[PDB]
């Protein structure tokens, strides 16, 4: 079984989604609204933007994070926040209309909307296939909060030099992880190792997104429809 | 640099 330290973990991080993740959407309202060339980037930038807040927020309470250098935080976050979004959006996507269903139909984003905001199926086609095979893991809210600070707590990013510290924090995650599907999800038996590849998942489609946005910022009609926060953390400043 | 992640890191 599991011990109280942690379930200590597993509790912190719960909350610590439940914080920065809001079921209602209504913030959303607030965003440059969504038109359908490339009609969609301002809503979309605008999307992204706050979802970086959000997980610079669940960041802060992953425990460890916050003791790590301010370096190594933003190394963390730059690097992981594409990876970040792709998963916590699983929990607006719906299997019925392979598409993100966040509240009203104006917070509905298809594969189509997504092309209008400056991006080709050579990422959407691998990101929604992610976002089925995500979907079909039925992960338990405790399976998709742990993968979410496994995934930024990757010490094998660019810039980081506390190499071992986050490996060190990484490490226990894992073990909560593997332990929480071995003694609380039935039928868990390849559970983790599925939830591992989907890691090496967004290693390619963060690779694609990569290459996808250094075009968009490279032309500053687009790059001018992005947010501030969105050109620092997308940014290759150092 | 990096002026607003500062800043939201606390
Ligand atoms: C955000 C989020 C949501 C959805 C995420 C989406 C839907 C549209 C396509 C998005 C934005 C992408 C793209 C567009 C990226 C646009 C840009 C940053 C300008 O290159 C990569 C397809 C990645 C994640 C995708 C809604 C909610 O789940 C909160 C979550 O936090």
């Amino acid at each position: 079984m599991l011990s109280d330290e942690q379930m200590q973990i597993i509790n912190s991080l719960v909350e610590a989604h439940h914080k920065t993740y809001d079921d209602s959407y209504s913030d959303f309202v607030r965003f440059r609204p969504p038109v359908r060339r490339l009609s969609m980037l301002p809503h979309l930038a605008d999307l992204v933007s706050y979802s970086i807040q959000k997980v610079i927020g669940f960041a802060k309470m992953i425990p460890g994070f916050r003791d790590l250098t301010a370096e190594d935080q933003i190394a963390l976050l730059k690097s992981s926040a594409i990876e970040i979004i792709m998963l916590r959006s699983n929990q607006s996507f719906s299997l019925e209309d392979m598409s993100w269903s966040c509240g009203g139909p104006d917070f509905k984003y298809c594969i189509n909307d997504v092309t209008k905001a400056g991006h080709t199926l050579e990422l959407l086609e691998p990101l929604v296939k992610f976002q089925v095979g995500l979907k079909k893991l039925k992960l338990h809210e405790e399976e998709h909060v742990l993968l979410m600070a496994i995934c930024l707590l990757s010490p094998d990013r660019p810039g980081v030099q506390d190499h071992v510290r986050i490996e060190a924090l990484q490490d226990r995650l894992c073990d909560v992880l593997q332990a929480y599907i071995r003694i609380q999800h039935p039928g868990g038996r390849l559970l983790y190792a599925k939830m591992i590849q989907k890691l090496a998942d967004l290693r390619s489609l963060n690779e694609e997104h990569s290459k996808q946005y250094r075009s968009l910022s490279f032309q500053p009609e687009h790059s001018m429809q992005l947010t501030p926060l969105v050109l620092e953390v997308f940014g290759s400043e150092v | 640099r990096h002026k607003i992640l500062h800043r939201l890191l606390q």
